[PDB]
């Protein structure tokens, strides 16, 4: 799997209601998405 | 898996203390009363003593 | 900035940039919280680089200006990309100082024993009596140069072209290349040449006995 | 036979009273080491070298102040590494030295003061 | 009565410290009985007693010359004030001082005595062997007329240790030096480093050191020295106590070493009006500090098993004292700001730690740069 990494410092912004809650392979909570999601980074 | 159980989604939301704060304000129970109430016996309280 | 951000040094992001406020602790999942005490890490301490000492020395000489008192890793990466430009600029300023001052005044930096006036005017006014032209005066000045001073001057050799700044950084600055004295003291490693090992010293095993001597001593083997 | 690795001889305080009361032909060097003490690793090697160099011409012995602490205090020892040089002539005052003195100072004392 | 140097320039930037007393190449005054001997003859095993050491010996102090060397190497300036013999060994000790750039203008040079050599008469009493000093060594016999008053004028801290109290002459000279230093506005540092004779009984040592202790403005005592000047047995019972049924907190379950922080009320029998700072040292592991206004504890550390073959505890307490003086002279907010005091005492901790990693004391005192490096590597940046 490829990792998407923040290209800039800033504030992440997205509507987290569009995405399903999940537990990651590492036990971390995460969102699992099955759409094209646009994430803002307010740098 | 993307979590499906309402109770597991609720636990996922409770992972933020701010959401717990909002649940406190919505239910109206004071937050120390809720910290107490989390210690409540989980169920099946025994039949009351009838001592004569 | 908007003008003169071409050529000269300028802040990479334009001034008046906006800032943002984000999730405080207790608004965040446990895996995305800053710990309530700053954790120890072996990597906690800025790595000392050649590029940091040189970029600080350029900042203090005013050849460059920096956003803060310490060169960021971005700035040191750019220095890594561009240092030869500043080196050749310093070497050119050194050639031009040679041309202005003349060889007596230039090379007298490495002849502490030469106390006489070295300015071109004084070289002329000395030629006007002692008959020694500028060259004979320069030969005499170098005749007062000590071997150690000459070896230091050899940085100015036209083939070496040692950086005028690297020739003049002082010890307490050069120290910052590796990051000061080693924490474990090097005297623990220093050993003299022609030192002979004391095998009776406190970091050797007790001398192994001769196997026959040991067996005899333990009355395991007999002689007669 | 296998020859013993160490010449400096450990004594009890009573064996030392015996050795000081009895008549001596040679200077007696008493080392008040203790086994936890850092400088005593070095002093023990200096004294081993002295004990070889003088052969039978000096009696070099040591007293562990873990065992004979009150005797060390009565000897007016105020630290370790400390050393007494006791003359074979019983009229002379003994010399106490303190710290890692050079092995050449030990030789000086033994040859010229004892 | 007054003394004038005839000079008005502001001396020099790192303020001078004067270290008064004796010089020895290396020498441990603090000796007590220890439970574990290693083999009596094999010195190849005494490393095991420098990495799991007696608690009184966890960070030995030494001669004040060790503190002078360490303080100069930590970047300060030290003068050593004392006396040596005219013999080769007194020259060797002065050369050691000079090569370490310790200023030796107060070092006198007796010509008729033999440096380390003390004359003693061996005697028998109660059937036990005893000694009595027939002649004191040079370093014990500095006179009050041999003090260098230019040093005491310049010196901002006058450091001494209790070994000088084992000589009546040196004790009288010490108190004259203290009077002079206090007249010139100096601070009196009293590194206790109790020698063997002063471990005989609490209530004799307490009166022996009383005048010195009450003259000191700053005091260094090991944990073991403080507990010996207080009730040694009470603090033994304090730390050998374990709850019979359950612990009173979770941490008491962990059975970790007892870093007990003496309260100001327990220190009160020793506290006095001139005392600006008392430091109780539990190795480099902790420095407790007490002032008229606040008390606390700098948590330190040690490692020594990092260098099992080359480690040696000797001089770690001298390097701690030298680091304390090094910061006291250049950051006197140590007496007034608690965070500053802690942050600066962590430098003394780091100096002690580095001093534990080589054989020999003078061989091992760290530089300022190495000490600051170790501070910044051990401690989190928040607490540099």
């Amino acid at each position: 799997a490829e990792h998407v990494r923040a290209p800039y410092n800033g504030k992440i912004k997205f509507n987290e209601d569009l995405v399903h809650p999940t537990r990651t392979r590492h036990g971390h909570p995460a969102f699992l998405c099955y759409i094209d999601l646009s994430v803002i980074i307010e740098s | 898996v993307p979590l499906q159980s309402p109770e597991a989604i609720e636990a996922f939301k409770m992972l933020r203390p701010s959401y717990r704060k909002k649940k406190i304000k919505e239910m109206g129970i004071t937050e120390d009363e809720w910290y107490a109430k989390q210690f409540e016996i989980r169920g099946d309280k025994p039949p009351p003593l009838d001592t004569s | 900035d908007k003008k003169l951000g071409r050529p000269h040094p300028f802040i990479d992001p334009t001034k008046k940039k906006q800032i943002e406020t984000t999730l405080t602790s207790d608004e965040s999942w446990w895996n995305w919280r800053k710990p309530e005490k700053e954790q120890w890490s072996r990597w906690q301490r800025r790595r000392p680089d050649v590029e940091t000492v040189f970029l600080k020395a350029m900042a203090e000489t005013g050849q460059v200006k920096l956003y803060g008192k310490e060169p960021t890793l971005t700035e040191t990466s750019l220095y890594r990309a561009r240092r030869h430009l500043f080196k050749e600029e310093r070497l050119q300023a050194e050639r031009e100082r040679l041309a202005k001052e003349g060889p007596m005044a230039f090379y007298s930096e490495w002849v502490k024993a030469w106390k006489r006036d070295t300015s071109r005017e004084a070289v002329q006014k000395h030629f006007e009596e002692t008959g020694e032209d500028e060259n004979t005066q320069l030969i005499e000045m170098f005749s007062h140069q000590t071997d150690r001073e000459y070896r230091i001057m050899m940085g100015t050799d036209v083939r070496i072209k040692r950086d005028p700044l690297a020739m003049r950084m002082k010890e307490d600055q050069i120290k910052q290349i590796w990051g000061g004295d080693p924490v474990y003291p090097t005297i623990n490693y220093i050993q003299a040449p022609d030192a002979v090992m004391d095998f009776r010293g406190p970091d050797f095993h007790e001398p192994t006995p001769n196997m026959l001597s040991y067996l005899k001593e333990n009355c395991k083997v007999i002689s007669r | 036979f296998v020859r013993e690795d160490y010449l400096v001889r450990k004594l009890t305080a009573e064996e030392l009273q015996e050795l000081v009361k009895g008549e001596r032909k040679v200077p007696l060097i008493v080392d008040f080491y203790a086994t936890w003490c850092g400088p005593c690793i070095l002093m023990a090697q200096e004294l081993e070298m002295l004990a070889v160099e003088y052969e039978s011409n000096a009696m070099i012995v040591k007293v562990d102040t873990d065992d004979e602490y009150e005797f060390a205090r009565d000897m007016q020892v105020r630290g370790l590494p400390t050393l007494f040089f006791i003359s074979p002539d019983p009229s002379k005052d003994a010399i106490r030295t303190e710290g890692l003195i050079p092995l050449q100072m030990m030789r000086d004392i033994i040859d010229n003061d004892m | 009565v007054d003394y004038d140097d005839g000079i008005d320039f502001p001396y020099d930037d790192p303020p001078l410290v004067c270290c008064f007393g004796a010089v020895q190449k290396e020498f441990v005054p603090v000796v007590r009985v220890h439970d574990n001997p290693m083999h009596p003859d094999i010195y190849s095993q005494w490393k095991m007693l420098q990495w799991d050491p007696p608690e009184f010996g966890r960070a030995p102090g030494g001669p004040p010359s060790n503190v002078a060397i360490s303080h100069v190497r930590l970047g300060g300036r030290a003068a050593f004030m004392g006396k040596v013999g005219g013999d080769d060994y007194g020259e060797e000790l002065v050369l050691m001082m000079n090569k370490e750039r310790v200023q030796t203008r107060g070092v006198k040079f007796d010509e008729g005595a033999s440096t380390a050599c003390t004359r003693v008469k061996i005697k028998f009493e109660d059937g036990k062997m005893k000694a009595e000093t027939v002649k004191e060594p040079p370093e014990d016999s500095l006179l009050a007329s041999e003090l260098n008053l230019a040093v005491l004028k310049e010196a901002r801290i006058f450091h001494f240790n209790s070994e000088v109290l084992t000589s009546p002459t040196m004790e009288s000279t010490l108190f004259k030096a203290i009077q002079w230093s206090k007249k010139f506005g100096g601070l009196i540092f009293f590194d206790l480093n109790l020698p063997l004779p002063l471990w005989r009984s609490r209530n004799e040592t307490r009166k022996l050191i009383k005048k010195s202790w009450d003259e000191a403005n700053i005091i260094e005592v090991s944990q073991q020295e403080l507990e010996f000047l207080l009730d040694e047995e009470y603090y033994e019972r304090r730390r050998n106590y374990t709850p019979q049924y359950f612990a009173e907190d979770f941490e008491q379950t962990k059975n970790r070493r007892d870093y007990y922080h003496y309260t100001p009320e327990e220190i009160k029998p020793l506290w006095h009006d001139d005392l600006k700072l008392l430091v109780v040292t539990d190795g480099t592991l902790r420095l407790h500090y007490y002032t008229p206004k606040f008390d606390g504890v700098v948590v330190g550390t040690e490692d020594v098993l990092i260098t099992p073959f080359t480690c040696d505890r000797t001089g770690s307490g001298d390097a701690v004292v030298a680091g304390i003086m090094r910061k006291l002279t250049t950051c006197p907010e140590m007496f007034e700001d608690q965070d500053v005091l802690e942050r600066q005492l962590r430098f003394a901790v780091a100096a002690g730690i580095i001093s534990q990693w080589t054989i020999g004391a003078v061989r091992g005192f760290p530089t300022e740069s190495a000490t600051q490096n170790l501070k910044e590597q051990v401690y989190v940046p928040s607490m540099w």
